[PDB]
């Protein structure tokens, strides 16, 4: 029910924008969050959004460098990471959760979009 | 909408028939008549109010027509 | 917290001798019913579905004209004849043109001309009607306990939704740990679908008046129509031109989608794409609390220490929600909760979440309470580790009384006499009021049908002036009251 | 036009907002204001007629208001 | 005033007071319409979700608004078969033929 | 001849990029980047927010939605200079002679 | 500027419709008449019509047997002949003339449609 953009290879200092196409039901009922996982490293929360309400909140690590936006006319959620660097190389996942502030379930997970920061 | 400002009293009417002149001649009177038919309850109230407010028979009738014409066209 | 955080949340207190309370459930509003020794429940009408619709009429909003053809009979010789006039899918018009030796006749008068064009439909504005029998309503009843269920896998464990239909008057909802709640609704009277039309115009739907729908000045088909080509009243969507009386011509009017959208001002949009879903209107229901049970009954008081895991939040409804978590023994116990004064002498607050209980050791229970206006203490737990939380409530009691009066007036404005049984428990006064309201509302609807809010305000001002300048005190007071009510209705109408 | 017969006074209104309630609440009054601004000449004549016909200042004001509301509405 | 395939001669103040979104006429890219609010409706049913939709083709409403405007031609040039012309006619050099 | 346009009123539009922004209650009105875009239609409203919605303050939070306004059909209000008019008048001598 | 319909071979007792498509100027400014020339016989006038006015007049020989009509939308003129028989065989022409009641100067012609009443 969640589909992500294909893996892409960026360069240091560039930006990468990822998407997740929620199939209507996920929008207007739940919320979408973005979690990355550098290879050999644990999961890290970047932020989330309520696509019906739009306001996105960010982990203070990524605050100022990441952007979460939702297209209500296409039922998609986009994640934008600027100022890429070798450390940013990781697979990015989007998962849906209830809009409640106390429930942080991630029953549905995106297939994960690997973002590679290199030249070759 | 744009249809509520229909370019009627703008002058510059020549001897050539204008656009939709035939229908627009009586469309407004038709709609007022249909409104009065479908809403007789308000028409009686307008008659009573005009009779009370009006001092002379002419004032009563003028107020009556004014009220019954504004009522449907008011929105 | 579904019914918490909804602006149109209303509190209902008490049940009749039979232990029932009738409520009016509206879309976009929730009802929290609470009675002594009864659980506090949240009622929300979330779906109105109309099934098995039937087409009543099919309006034409966009057309095309083809096969235009003219015929003429020159002066004094009668009228022209077109074979197209025999066909009803051609639009025809008669007019006179100047004729003479130059035009092609032997006389010099006003000849007769008729122009016919074939009228075809491009876009439709179908209107459907449903019978009150196929009027399923969906209601979600949630035990207002302080424990909520995360979206997904609820499976009726907490929060039960029941389908209300005219077929069965009794709707039983079994809420785990609370017994059974028996709804007895009146779906046949909530919305008079007999006078309604489900208008569907290009992936938008409206709930319009049947008479207003049938008075639309557009080409239409009977609804029973199958050929779809015998449009009638086609002259509303085609123009006939004889500018100088020299030739006659026909054009079709433009797409009436925007004009129709303008005309639909004042009608509540609905969903008709798949299912005929309505998210507007009310449902008057009688609530049977006979078999309702407090879940936490037969529990011991919690003697351990409590902690607030989320700061107290004040809601739009004058209450406060406190999320506490138990750290003690005897996990299935009831939470000691009190709202006292600054001297801890009197009890000043009441619990919306009546009988809060702890179900698990480390599960947060959020209690909603109604503090008094001013300074008070929220006191949670027994003395050894008792939480002494101080709260302040901004408002005043007179302001709250005024706000309650205004909300009651608004309810009497959106609802009619139905507002008199929103929280009624029998009562001769309630029935007398409802009867008087029915009579007055009949008169008022008769006298103000088809009138906009500006016209209502003007009429109210005029009536108020007539009363103010009336010699008789009785008539003066009557007219002033009627004018005040009419002005209020005009100010509150068209929402 | 269908736009000239809106769905306002049908007595079907609920708490749910209507199709263009926010838009159409003031559109008629705005149109009347714009028409009065564009046609100061007719307003003066209407005021004179209302003063002449109206015996009292209530009758005069009501007649003037109704005339001013009607003039755009018929057009 | 030229619509899809039909043209009218209309008052200029009436044309400038029309409640539709407009471009200044010097715009080749558009994308700067003025009264966009007149062709869209913003709906917040109850206070849960806010949406916006367009108001549908205004061609028929515009035709209704054009009643009382004379129809002209603007396809192959701007031809106006309406209106008058005042002329002073001089017959001094005009004589009957074959007197 | 040589008409000059002065407006291009739109009679049929569409919306393609709907965006929404919300602020939790008490935190003031929200803002969108598109709200400064002239090819976008925006409006501010209120929604009910709380712990269930995901705000955490139980009030009415400002919300703004924006959609890209695109015109599909427009009507051109051309104008002409009074010097560019050209009246054609036929004069016929009205003899019995066939035309 | 005047184009007629293609050849048609019919059967006795039937009805035949012939199409003559004129230009815009000839449709709104001139009349169109139908002249049929039998095999090895002289020209005969069937009827005519002012397409803009549309009132058709027929030769006294063809009353109740020939119908002439114009399609102002497609700018076409049609002649319909009922009771086709052996003697109805002929070539049919549509000619452009002024709409005055005195001048029948056919300055334009089509090419003739051979309504062959036979079996081939
Ligand atoms: C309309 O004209 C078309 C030719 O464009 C023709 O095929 C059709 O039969 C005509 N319809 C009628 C009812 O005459
Ligand atoms: C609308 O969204 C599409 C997504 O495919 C994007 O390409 C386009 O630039 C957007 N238009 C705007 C933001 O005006």
């Amino acid at each position: 029910q969640l589909v992500e953009s294909g893996a892409e290879v960026k360069k240091p200092g560039s930006s990468v924008k990822v998407s997740c196409k929620a199939s209507g039901g996920t929008f207007n009922n739940y919320a979408i969050s973005w979690v990355r996982q550098a290879p050999g490293q644990g999961l890290e929360w970047m932020g989330g959004i309520i696509p019906i309400f739009g306001g996105a909140n960010y982990a203070q690590k990524f605050q100022g460098r990441v952007t979460i936006t939702a297209d209500r006319s296409t039922s998609t959620v986009y994640m934008e990471l600027s100022g890429l660097r070798s450390e940013d190389t990781a697979v990015y996942y989007c998962a849906r959760r209830p809009q409640s502030i106390f429930d942080w379930n991630f029953d549905l997970w995106g297939r994960g979009t690997l973002v590679t920061v290199s030249s070759a | 909408s744009v249809a509520l400002v229909p370019h009627v009293g703008m002058g510059l009417e020549t001897r050539t028939e204008t656009w939709m002149s035939s229908e627009g001649a009586w469309k407004h009177a038709q709609r007022i008549e249909t409104w009065v038919l479908r809403h007789p309850g308000f028409t009686i109230m307008a008659a009573i109010l005009a009779y009370t407010i009006g001092t002379t028979y002419f004032q009563r009738v003028l107020i009556f027509i004014l009220l019954t014409a504004v009522a449907p066209s008011m929105t | 917290m579904r019914c918490i955080g909804i602006s149109n949340r209303d509190f209902v207190e008490g049940v009749s001798g039979g232990s029932w309370v009738d409520i009016v459930l509206e879309h976009g509003s929730c009802v929290t019913t609470m009675a002594k020794n009864k659980p506090t429940l949240d009622f929300e009408l979330i779906k109105t579905e109309a099934k098995h619709p039937a087409t009543l009429r099919k309006y034409c909003i966009e057309a095309k004209l083809t096969n235009t053809t003219t015929a003429s009979r020159c002066p004094t010789q009668g009228e022209p004849s077109l074979n197209e006039e025999q066909d009803k899918r051609f639009v025809c018009k008669h007019s006179m043109v100047d004729r003479g030796w130059g035009n092609g006749c032997g006389l010099f008068g006003k000849g007769g001309i008729v122009t016919c064009a074939m009228f075809t439909c491009k876009k439709n504005m179908e209107g459907k009607i449903v019978q009150p029998e196929n009027l399923e309503y969906t209601i979600v009843i949630t035990p207002h306990s302080g424990e909520e269920n995360a979206v997904g896998q609820d499976t009726g464990k907490h929060g039960k939704e029941i389908k209300v239909t005219p077929q069965s008057s009794i709707t039983e909802a079994e809420l785990t740990g609370y017994g059974t709640v028996t709804m007895e609704c009146s779906p046949r009277t909530g919305l008079d679908f007999n006078e309604m039309v489900l208008l569907q115009m290009e992936n938008k739907a409206w709930l319009v008046h049947r008479q207003w729908f049938l008075d639309l000045p557009l080409p239409w088909l009977p609804g029973a129509d199958t050929q779809g080509s015998n449009w009638i009243q086609k002259e509303t969507l085609v123009t006939f031109k004889n500018p100088h009386a020299k030739k006659q011509d026909v054009v079709v009017l433009g797409s009436q989608e925007g004009a129709m959208h303008t005309a639909l001002t004042g009608a509540t949009e609905i969903q008709m794409s798949s299912g005929n879903l309505l998210f507007t209107g009310h449902l008057k229901c009688r609530l049977r609390m006979d078999k309702l049970q407090l879940k936490g009954m037969s529990y011991s008081m919690c003697t351990g220490k409590f902690k607030v895991v989320k700061e107290i939040a004040e809601t739009q409804h004058g209450t406060i929600v406190i999320r506490v978590q138990y750290e003690g023994d005897g996990s299935p116990c009831k939470i000691p909760f009190e709202i006292m004064d600054l001297e801890k002498r009197h009890v000043l607050g009441r619990l919306i979440t009546v009988n809060p209980i702890v179900t698990e050791k480390d599960s947060p229970v959020n209690i909603e309470a109604e503090p008094p206006f001013g300074d008070s203490y929220i006191i949670i737990g027994v003395e050894p580790g008792q939480l002494k939380l101080s709260w302040f409530k901004k408002g005043s009691s007179i302001g709250q009384m005024f706000e309650t009066t205004m909300r009651g007036a608004k309810r009497m404005a959106i609802l009619g006499d139905t507002a008199w049984d929103f929280g009624s428990l029998g009562g001769v006064f309630t029935s007398i009021g409802k009867a008087l309201h029915q009579v007055f509302g009949a008169i008022y609807g008769a006298a103000f049908s088809g009138v906009s809010w500006t016209m209502k305000i003007l009429i109210g001002v005029v009536i108020t002036w007539i009363g103010m300048n009336s010699r008789s005190t009785s008539l003066s007071v009557s007219l002033v009251l009627v004018g005040v009510v009419t002005l209020y209705l005009g100010v509150m109408v068209q929402a």
